[PDB]
């Protein structure tokens, strides 16, 4: 249901077979959405 | 009766198949229609046998009116049979010898089996592209036999008689052709005449007397056997002068051209069969299986660890075994305990010092609880189930439980198989994913046990092909090489064990012609009707060496291709990976052309100069003009460096030119000891033909080729010494001190194979010889793992590998003799070394280098 | 008509057996005379129909015009030995051979890439010439014994023998036994020169013997996948295709 | 105490020893030459083998 429809919604995409690499996607993404709004 | 046709009748004619395959096993040829039990028994259960194949063709034959060629088959061999029965109890023109057609039921076995049929028809289609080469062989072999007709025709019946009669050969022996004092072969001397008349250097057989005589010489020579006996023999008969041009010209072109053929057209072949079956896709559904399972442990590792983390006290439980597994120190730990493990596995060796074997007992058992510790630690902490999920993991598992079964025994006998623990060596093969190409290593893994199914199909053809040439051989020479002399072959068709090995052997091609000699002597001798056995030999030489390369590098090719397409998608999808992840987050003469020649040229005169030397006389006329034409030869060298030395200050080439050029300089003097140093120097002498790279374009080039191709397959070369090792371990274990014996066969043991003993000449109870006692070892023993190795390489090498599987099955026990057939079962091992080793690694490394040329240029 | 000429020449020569009678071998001499009469006549007639300068333009003529000269003058000397001159008409059958688009193509394409790559088949010569030479500088003493392995066929006391030996090992025919007998230990030449009983031989041959063979084998397989890569256009060629 | 004694091949020359047991080094395939000499009953390599002996100047 989530895959057949656009991305379009997702700013961003984590794309992992792992904790380890999905975790940084996340934080990755965050810390500079952190700095856009200071 | 169209009606039960379909049913499980197919599989109860089956069965009916395999139990007329386990009775022409346990039949006994037996010397001079001699039999026992068994034998009285088997011709009844093939009598029922016959019975069965006859309501069974005939339900068939009035069901569908022998088109087919396998109902063909079929029926004639069942009308062969039922004849051959009726024949045999009339008579109760060999009678006995028309039940050869009854070797032909296995073959029946791959026709019931449409899975086998498919892959002998793969073989099979390989046939017709090769016809060419086997016609140019034909013609090579044809114009070869009639020179050798022209050249060596009754040359070599000559041989030395002694000056006192005419009676046998007093030649040593083994009898060589001789020549006359007007010849120019060699000559008797001494007290023996060189006198006309004489049977030949084997029996007869080996000579150019006739065109088919000559046909067999040539073939014999071709397949690279024994051809150097023939040369010398050739050699002795007309002289040391051209024969070689003869042999050397012969093997050239019809042994390393023809290979070189071979291997091209079916290479091409199955490339193109490759690229036919690419475009189905089935490297895709190898492909799509590889993700699956990557991504597999890595969601269940996600939802494992989550659950410890929890929202019955885990969080004090679970953190520190996965983080300890993945901390890169738990890996080296046990990195370096399995070098413990093969270092005390290794150190085992005959007569090895009291306190070794106690040290190597105690740190065993001290390193099999510290790996089941490591495994029970594991187990529980990445899941039952997907601990079990993992590769290596079960090999881990196997080993964990063999080990734990092996060394409860203490008990038992034969402790042999106890040590399973040098397949822990493989568990180090981890040391790949540290380095690079262990992306290149799982991956053949990973193909080889995608493909285990076709792998298993194609070895069992190749068995049932041998299992027919055994039973055919059985039937025609069994219980035959029993012959008046003295030694007793070893390589016979008495039983079926041996049967198999001899016929494996053949295959291998190692003394081949020795047991076409043997089977040539048990129906008379060089004549018409009794040398025609010898079709045998070269069908099953020929058959067998084309359906192994058909097999073994077939399964090597596609193997290797497919592994190497799956590490080109692989790397493709990382650098997409990791490029998508960037895109987002950032956002003086001496250089003259003539000169050059012209020392390129002394180069050559200067190789050529050292290459006329006279390795034997110290000082000699010939050595004067060499020893001080090598004076101006370096002087020109020392000029040329000097020349150039000013030009700059350094690559690579100029310091091998002046490591040449100083050594020489300085061998010019040394003086004081000029025994040791000396000797050193002057072998060092051999770099000098090494100066034309650098100084001749192409020739560096291929060398930087060859360089590179060694570097791309030096993972292939590691992995091959170490299962080279881990066999030279396993070996160690089997054979150690159990392959020595005595001169007299009388005595078993050291101390008693002492003093003299009486030997005969020939066996004749009228001429007895005193000779010594003497206690010696194997050529090639098991003693360490160091005399062990070099034993394993010469059997690879298929040299004298029949002595040492002889050798090795009379052995029983450590610091005793030998027993005539003791273990016929420990020849396993050396069928098992040869097909991995000799078989399986080179046709790889054959492979690997093919496709690591294909994948380059195009 | 003059392929089945060819063919029955060969079976004529294909039939001098040990201990034959005179009658027989007056008969395959005068067998030849008239075979080599026959191809006499046509090669006359070639060079008319063909004209001396179209005769000697296809290769296939001059390598058959060469041929039957040798046997002429064969006769010549016949009548009143040298071994080399009746070695011409066996040459002849080659003819045959490269008849079939298939056997000509293959050995044409296959000689072609062998001529294409002139030092990878250098780099055997060289490791054959270092070795040799290496071998006649160590193992070059010991003596020649019928019964070892080192004797008068197998040595390394010239140059040609010792290729001879490596070219032997390369083969892979008794090279264990080789090794074995290079080993130290051996009394050795007389004609070279107390406490030297049996003072040469060396250790080093293990390495040599192992070392010979693994860069052998690499460097023949190297060529040999050369060459194949080098030819792999018509080893995969689609013949139903144009 | 002196059966024939050395530690290195080419010149066969005595050393200091014990032991009751000495030996004798040679080539399976050249018996007649001994190679090295000495005492104890040591583990040859390659393709040497070890004769061993009771008595003092046993190993001739
Ligand atoms: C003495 C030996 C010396 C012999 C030298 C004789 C040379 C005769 C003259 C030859 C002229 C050269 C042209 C020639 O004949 O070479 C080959 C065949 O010949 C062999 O390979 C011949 C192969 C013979 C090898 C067998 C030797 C085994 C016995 C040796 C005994 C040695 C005995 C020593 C013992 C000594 C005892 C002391 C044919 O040449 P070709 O160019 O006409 O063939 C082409 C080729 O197939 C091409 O692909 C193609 O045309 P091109 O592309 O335009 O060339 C055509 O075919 P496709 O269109 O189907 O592709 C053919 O027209
Ligand atoms: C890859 C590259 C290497 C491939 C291997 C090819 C094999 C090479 C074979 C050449 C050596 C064969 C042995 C040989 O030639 O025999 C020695 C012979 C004389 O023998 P000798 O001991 O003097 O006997 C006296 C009685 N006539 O010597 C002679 O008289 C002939 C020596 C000719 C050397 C060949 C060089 C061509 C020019
Ligand atoms: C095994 C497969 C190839 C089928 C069997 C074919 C062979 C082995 C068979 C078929 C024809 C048979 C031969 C037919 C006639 C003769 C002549 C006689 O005086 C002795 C038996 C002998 C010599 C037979 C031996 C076995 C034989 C050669
Ligand atoms: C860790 C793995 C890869 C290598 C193991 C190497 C060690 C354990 C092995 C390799 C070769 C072995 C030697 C082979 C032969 C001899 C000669 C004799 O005196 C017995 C011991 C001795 C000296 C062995 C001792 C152990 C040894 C040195
Ligand atoms: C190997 C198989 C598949 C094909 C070759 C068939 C072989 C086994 C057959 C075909 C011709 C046969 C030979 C024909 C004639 C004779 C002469 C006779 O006095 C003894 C048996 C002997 C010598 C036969 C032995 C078996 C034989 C060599
Ligand atoms: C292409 C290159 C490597 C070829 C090298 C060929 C050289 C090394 C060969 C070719 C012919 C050889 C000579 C041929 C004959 C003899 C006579 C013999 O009693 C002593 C060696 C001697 C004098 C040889 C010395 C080495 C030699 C000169
Ligand atoms: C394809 C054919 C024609 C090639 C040549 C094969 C024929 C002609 C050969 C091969 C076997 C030969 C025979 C084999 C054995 C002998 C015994 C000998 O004491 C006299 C010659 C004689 C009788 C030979 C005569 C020639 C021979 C029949
Ligand atoms: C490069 C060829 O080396 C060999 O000939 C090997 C033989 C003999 O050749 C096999 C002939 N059937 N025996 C053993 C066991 C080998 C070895 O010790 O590997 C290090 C090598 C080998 C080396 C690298 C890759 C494959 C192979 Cl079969
Ligand atoms: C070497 O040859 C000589 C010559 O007869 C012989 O006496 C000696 O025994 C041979 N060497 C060996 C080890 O047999
Ligand atoms: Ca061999």
């Amino acid at each position: 249901k989530l895959v057949q429809c656009p991305p379009e919604s997702f700013d961003v995409i984590l794309d992992e077979n792992q904790l380890e690499d999905a975790c940084e996607h996340l934080a990755e993404y965050l810390e500079v959405y952190w700095r856009a709004t200071h | 009766i169209s009606i039960v046709e379909w049913k499980p009748f197919e599989i109860i004619i089956l069965l009916t198949i395999f139990a007329n395959c386990v009775a022409l096993a346990i039949y006994i040829p037996f010397p001079e229609d001699d039999s026992n039990a068994t034998n009285s028994n088997l011709e009844r259960v093939e009598y029922l046998f016959l019975i069965i194949f006859t309501v069974e063709a005939f339900l068939k034959v009035i069901a569908y009116g022998l088109r087919n060629g396998w109902n063909l088959l079929d029926f004639i061999i069942v009308v062969v049979g039922l004849f051959s029965a009726i024949l045999e109890q009339a008579t109760k023109f060999d009678v006995k010898a028309l039940r050869a057609f009854r070797v032909l039921r296995p073959l029946r076995l791959v026709s019931g089996v449409p899975s086998l049929q498919v892959v002998l028809n793969s073989i099979i289609k390989a046939m017709v592209p090769l016809l060419h080469i086997a016609l140019l062989v034909l013609f090579v072999i044809i114009i070869y036999a009639i020179i050798g007709l022209e050249l060596f025709m009754g040359k070599m019946h000559k041989t030395c008689y002694n000056q006192e009669g005419i009676a046998d050969v007093p030649a040593e022996d083994d009898p060589s052709p001789c020549a006359l004092e007007t010849g120019h072969g060699r000559q008797c001397q001494n007290g023996t005449v060189c006198k006309p008349g004489w049977d030949g250097p084997k029996h007869g057989i080996t000579n150019f007397d006739n065109f088919a005589f000559a046909m067999l010489t040539v073939f014999q020579c071709i397949t690279m056997e024994g051809w150097t006996d023939v040369l010398y023999w050739v050699n002795d008969a007309v002289g040391r002068d051209w024969p070689w041009i003869y042999f050397v010209t012969l093997i050239i072109i019809g042994s390393f051209f023809v290979l070189n053929l071979v291997l091209g057209v079916l290479s091409g072949e199955f490339s193109k069969e490759r690229e036919k079956a690419k475009a189905r896709g089935d490297f895709q559904k190898l492909r799509e299986k590889q993700q699956l399972e990557e991504d597999l442990k890595g969601y269940l590792d996600w939802i494992t660890q989550a659950e410890d983390i929890d929202p019955r006290w885990n969080r004090f439980c679970r953190r520190k075994c996965r983080a300890a597994v993945k901390s890169n120190v738990f890996y080296w730990l046990v990195i370096f305990l399995v070098f413990l493990n093969t270092l005390t596995i290794a150190s085992e060796h005959y007569n090895q010092p009291n306190w070794l074997t106690e040290v190597q007992d105690t740190a065993n058992k001290a390193l099999l609880a510290l790996f089941t510790a490591e495994m029970l630690l594991k187990m529980y902490s990445l899941g039952l189930q997907a601990y079990f999920v993992s590769l290596f993991n079960r090999f881990d598992c196997f080993v964990v439980c063999g080990g734990i079964l092996e060394t409860i025994l203490v008990e038992t006998k034969i402790m042999s198989p106890l040590g399973i623990s040098v397949l822990r060596c493989v568990r180090l093969l981890r040391i790949f994913k540290i380095t690079r190409y262990w992306n290149s290593l799982s991956n053949l893994v990973a193909s080889l046990l995608n493909s285990v199914r076709s792998i298993a199909s194609l070895l069992l053809l190749l068995f049932l092909f041998i299992i027919i040439f055994s039973l055919l051989g059985m039937q025609l020479f069994g219980g035959k090489f029993n012959f008046d002399e003295m030694q007793t072959r070893r390589s016979t068709f008495d039983n079926f064990p041996q049967s198999l090995l001899t016929v494996f052997q053949i295959l291998t091609g190692e003394d081949w012609n020795s047991v076409m000699y043997d089977g040539i002597m048990a129906y008379g001798g060089p004549s018409f009707p009794g040398m025609l056995v010898c079709i045998y030999f070269i069908i099953l030489f020929i058959c067998g060496n084309y359906i192994l390369l058909n097999v073994f590098l077939a399964i090597a090719v596609d193997n290797l291709a497919d592994a190497e397409s799956l590490t080109s998608a692989q790397k493709e999808e990382e650098e997409e990976k990791e490029r998508k992840k960037l895109a987002r987050t950032a956002s003086r003469i001496v250089n003259d052309t003539i000169f050059t020649n012209l020392i390129l040229f002394f180069i050559l005169l200067s190789s050529i100069s050292l290459a006329a030397e006279d390795p034997v006389q110290h000082t000699s006329f010939r050595n004067h003009i060499l020893g001080n034409a090598d004076y101006v030869f370096t002087s020109i060298f020392t000029l040329e460096i000097i020349l150039k030395m000013t030009a700059y200050g350094r690559n690579y080439f100029n310091i091998l030119d002046l490591l040449v050029v100083s050594v020489s300089l300085i061998s010019f003097g040394i003086q004081s000891s000029a025994i040791n140093v000396v000797k050193i120097l002057r072998v060092l002498r051999v770099l000098r033909p090494l100066r034309a790279i650098n100084r001749a374009k192409g020739l560096k080039h291929v060398v930087q080729c060859v360089f590179v191709a060694i570097r791309t397959i030096g993972n292939i070369v590691i992995v091959t010494t170490l299962l080279q090792f881990m066999f030279a371990c396993i070996g160690v274990q089997l054979f150690k001190g159990k392959l020595y014996t005595c001169s007299d066969s009388s005595k078993q043991t050291e101390a008693e194979c002492k003093g003299n003993y009486i030997t005969y000449k020939d066996g004749e109870v009228d001429h007895p010889i005193i000779q010594p006692r003497s206690w010696e070892n194997s050529k090639f023993d098991f003693d360490n793992v160091l005399a062990a190795m070099m034993a394993l390489f010469t059997v690879s090498t298929f040299e004298g590998w029949p002595e040492l599987l002889y050798r090795s099955i009379d052995s029983h026990t450590e610091d005793k003799g030998p027993i005539y057939n003791y273990r016929v079962e420990i020849s396993i091992f050396f069928i098992i070394y040869i097909i991995i080793i000799a078989f399986f690694m080179m046709n790889i490394f054959v492979g690997f280098v093919i496709v690591t040329f294909q994948e380059q240029g195009e | 008509l003059m392929f089945v000429l060819i063919l029955l020449n060969t079976i004529c020569l294909a039939m001098q057996h040990y201990g034959q009678s005179c009658l027989f071998k007056i008969a395959m001499n005068i067998l030849n005379m008239l075979f080599t009469g026959l191809f006499t006549v046509e090669m006359i007639l070639k060079l008319i129909a063909f004209k001396p300068k179209g005769y000697f333009s296809d290769p296939w003529n001059v390598f058959d015009f060469l041929i039957v000269i040798g046997s002429i003058i064969d006769v010549i000397l016949s009548e009143t030995s040298i071994t080399f001159f009746r070695l011409f008409r066996v040459m002849r059958l080659v003819k045959l051979l490269s008849r079939g688009e298939g056997i000509r193509t293959l050995l044409w394409t296959f000689i072609k890439s062998f001529q294409a790559l002139p030092y990878v088949a250098l780099l055997i010569v060289m490791l054959f010439f270092i070795y040799a030479v290496i071998g006649m500088q160590v193992f070059g003493k010991i003596a020649l014994n019928d019964t070892t392995e080192i004797n008068r066929n197998n040595n390394f006391q010239t140059f040609p023998q010792a290729v001879l030996l490596l070219f032997r090992c390369a083969t892979g025919e008794a090279w264990q036994d080789i090794m074995l007998a290079c080993m130290p230990g051996k009394k050795c030449a007389p004609e070279s020169e107390t406490e030297g009983e049996t003072p040469c031989g060396s250790s080093f041959a293990v390495f040599y013997f192992i070392s010979f063979y693994m860069l052998c084998a690499f460097l023949i397989i190297n060529l040999f996948v050369a060459v194949i890569m080098d030819n792999f256009d018509y080893l995969t060629r689609d013949w139903s295709i144009l | 105490r002196i059966c024939y004694i050395h530690k290195a091949s080419l010149p066969r020359a005595t050393k200091t020893c014990v032991e009751n047991t000495c030996y004798k080094m040679f080539i399976r395939t050249q018996r007649e030459y001994i190679s090295e000499r000495g005492c104890g009953c040591p583990t040859a390599m390659w393709p040497y083998q070890t004769e061993c002996c009771k008595g003092d100047r046993c190993n001739k």
